[PDB]
């Protein structure tokens, strides 16, 4: 929501509706904890850039942020504190006010059902599929089953497209165009282009290992 | 580590194989013999090729004997084997190209259109001939380069020529024996292989123009592809096995009948080519020459100039037999015209007549 | 794909030739391959760049298909590629100039007026030419040279020379196939890479002090 | 029909019928002339159902053919 508080993601951005574990580690995001659950467990998680910076920064933030109901926020005595979060949705983040700790004010879900939902839920079925393939075949380059495991049996297809989006590896700046796109088909239409990518060059991946006993 | 972490990076830089990259030459010279196979060659041709592909792959680097010998290998498969044109086989395009575009040539177009004529009489297009291949002499620049063209452009094969005179040895018409970096054919392979078929309309250039003293005398390679009997089998000394010349058209030019050599002289069609009278020039320069130099720099119903002009050119500016004195006078009065345009265009269509021509 | 899988080609091929036993390359075919497939020039330079990716991953001492390559890669990169320089079109602009760089003696200056106003007529949808090439004869010592590079100067134009008193075989005008190092291109492609635009003016300096001393 | 606030005449219609335009009265307002229906009827109805069949499976194809170009 608004002028809730701002704890910077660790080293990639928390995709809604998975269940993750949120790092904290830096007093600054500390302050914004203990400031956070004064705010009924509801915090407004805007991520940082890939190199982070050891204090949040008032110009390192990204456009977009996440608002989170708490399940459960276990406190550890190592230096880190370790929150489950589940997200909801994005939120756009119209500036940025300077701390530490920071703040950063949003709006309603971004998220938003447009018309013609039948193709929206023969694009899910599609990712569905393509994304259990892409899970079964990348044993090798280790996916995981339990990620495979909690994406099966959702209402919305926003649980789904983000759930599946987060469990696929790959870079920072693809997921920001992800989140940059609020329309429900063309997020599920950028997953399934990258998913194809990554099996082209798991493929890639193979012919270079059949050449190996070739040329060896 | 530095032995097999090495032989581990021997083994990633032959089995990326470059993939995509690689995909073509299909890791260095894979694809030259998949090209070996493609182009449709004779069986000797093909062992000689196979072979020496095997003499390749023997690790490059380290030897430019490998090196001239992928380059062999080229010159083999880059050599047209088994590619075609399509010719016609009638006498009266011949007749509408030469009626058309090249002023008759006086009279002597039909000494011409008998020869195409008997050769297309001539059944099954066979390898033997026992006949000639129409030699050209003539005085120099008079339409007899482009005569050839022409009579490509009616046998719809495509022309070609190559400046032959003034050529001292045979070492550049068979090239030679391969034995480092920078090995050749001869001449007339570099030819053919600008020509990317096996049957071209080929014109010498100067053949009276060879000149002999070492190296080997070329006089023999000339009469070895001279002789339709005999050209089938002309082989090279860069390339081995005898290259088939049978479906190539050799019309040749000269310029002098008494220094052509001996064993090029005999089998011949002797056709002395006449040079277009003043007025005849006149005639050409009025439709096939001076509009070029229109048409060239730019000028198309911009410039005119009154043909008692032209004789006054033609009269007092090229004393030349042939037309290219009159192209180069024809070329400045062009390039003059442009100037005295670029001035500022004083009319919107010139006037050149017989009076400024000192001016122009 | 064809150019993502490349890509990836690149990224583990750029991780590979840092440690190589392969030294006179460089790990310099990765480090040039940045324009090879991100590269701003046309598919001539895509095509050719693709066949340098077979000519990469070579050894070297000696004969190296690889460091020729990047020797290569450089020649058809370097030598620019659609780059042109802004020519002046102007015939009174050159009767400045040469009223500007020379004495004269006022008469050639009316030749490369016929020429330049042949070159004010190009036609035909493009810039072809069918026209003589203007020979230069008379002493040394007059300012010939001169001459050129105040044509040169006259038509914005980047003078060079590169004289063929010195060429005695098609091998330093002419090339050799890039499978070797020690194979060094001609002489134009030499002044060609010299410039960065496509378009120069070249005077040639006593083409009649040549001669055909070897095979050729 | 109604008015909207921001100044907009908003009126819901169904059309009826072409005309052809003989003459132009000078305006504004503009007038127009023609006649009161020129519609023809469906004949030999056969082949118009073959054809409402065959435009309707084209426009369940056309609309069918948009993954991320969504119509309603
Ligand atoms: N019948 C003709 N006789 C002479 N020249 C002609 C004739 N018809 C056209 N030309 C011109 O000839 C020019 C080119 O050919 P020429 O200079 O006559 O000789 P060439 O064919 O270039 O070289 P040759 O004749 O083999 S030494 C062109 O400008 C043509 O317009």
């Amino acid at each position: 929501r608004l002028e809730l508080p701002v704890i910077p993601l660790r080293n990639t951005v928390i995709l809604p509706h998975t269940t993750t574990p949120v790092d904290v580690g830096r007093a600054k995001s500390k302050r914004a904890v203990e400031e956070a659950m004064g705010a009924d467990r509801l915090i407004f998680l805007v991520a940082q850039r890939d190199p982070e910076v050891d204090d949040p920064a008032p110009d390192d933030l990204y456009t977009w942020g996440v608002q989170a109901v708490v399940k459960q926020a276990m406190r550890l005595p190592d230096g880190t504190l370790q929150v489950m979060v589940e997200a909801r949705a994005r939120a756009q983040v119209t500036d940025y006010i300077p701390g530490p700790y920071l703040r950063a004010r949003g709006e309603v879900f971004s998220e938003i059902f447009p018309i013609d939902e039948a193709v929206v839920r023969v694009l899910v079925e599609e990712l569905k599929e393509a994304f259990e393939k892409y899970v079964a075949n990348h044993k090798s380059l280790r996916l995981d089953r339990y990620q495979l495991e909690a994406v099966k049996g959702t209402s919305d297809p926003a649980m789904l497209a983000d759930t599946i989006a987060y469990h696929a590896t790959w870079t920072v700046a693809e997921k920001q165009e992800i989140l940059e796109l609020t329309d429900l088909e063309a997020r599920l239409k950028k997953v399934l282009g990258l998913l194809s990518r990554d099996l082209e060059r798991f493929e890639l991946d193979k012919r270079v290992a059949q050449r190996v006993k070739e040329q060896m | 580590d530095t032995n097999q972490r090495e032989s581990y990076l021997r083994e990633q830089m032959k089995a990326i194989q470059k993939e995509l990259g690689g995909e073509d030459g299909l890791s260095d010279l894979e694809a030259l013999r998949k090209k070996i196979e493609e182009v449709g060659m004779p069986e000797a041709v093909k062992t000689k090729a196979l072979k020496e592909l095997d003499r390749l792959e023997r690790m490059q680097q380290g030897s430019p004997e490998a090196t001239v010998a992928r380059t062999y290998l080229d010159w083999l498969t880059e050599v047209p084997w088994s590619k075609a044109d399509p010719e016609v086989l009638d006498i009266n395009h011949t007749r509408q190209v030469l009626d058309e575009d090249h002023y008759g040539l006086k009279d002597v177009k039909e000494r011409i259109l008998e020869y195409l004529a008997v050769r297309q009489l001539t059944q099954g297009l066979d390898v033997r001939n026992k006949a000639p291949i129409l030699v050209l002499v003539g005085p120099p620049g008079v339409g007899k380069t482009s005569l050839g063209r022409s009579i490509a452009r009616s046998m719809n094969r495509k022309f070609h020529r190559i400046s032959l005179g003034g050529v001292r040895d045979e070492a550049e018409i068979r090239g030679h024996r391969r034995t480092y970096i920078g090995a050749m054919p001869g001449k007339l392979i570099h030819a053919m292989k600008q020509v990317g078929v096996i049957n071209p309309v080929i014109l010498l250039d100067e053949i009276d123009k060879m000149s002999s003293d070492w190296r080997g005398d070329p006089a023999s390679a000339m009469l070895e592809v001279l002789d339709p009997e005999q050209n089938n089998t002309f082989t090279d000394h860069y390339l081995d096995v005898p290259y088939d010349l049978s479906k190539v058209f050799f019309i040749t030019t000269a310029n002098t009948l008494q220094t052509i050599p001996r064993p090029l002289l005999d089998r011949m069609e002797v056709i002395e080519i006449p040079g277009y009278t003043n007025m005849e020039k006149q005639a050409i320069a009025r439709q096939y020459l001076w509009p070029k130099q229109v048409r060239e720099s730019g000028m198309e119903g911009r410039i005119e100039v009154t043909d008692a002009a032209i004789l006054r050119v033609i009269s007092e500016y090229t004393r030349e037999a042939g037309v290219r004195g009159l192209e180069r006078e024809l070329g400045k009065i062009a390039r003059k015209g442009a100037k005295f345009w670029l001035e500022g265009a004083w009319e919107g269509l010139r006037t050149i007549d017989a009076s400024d021509i000192p001016t122009y």
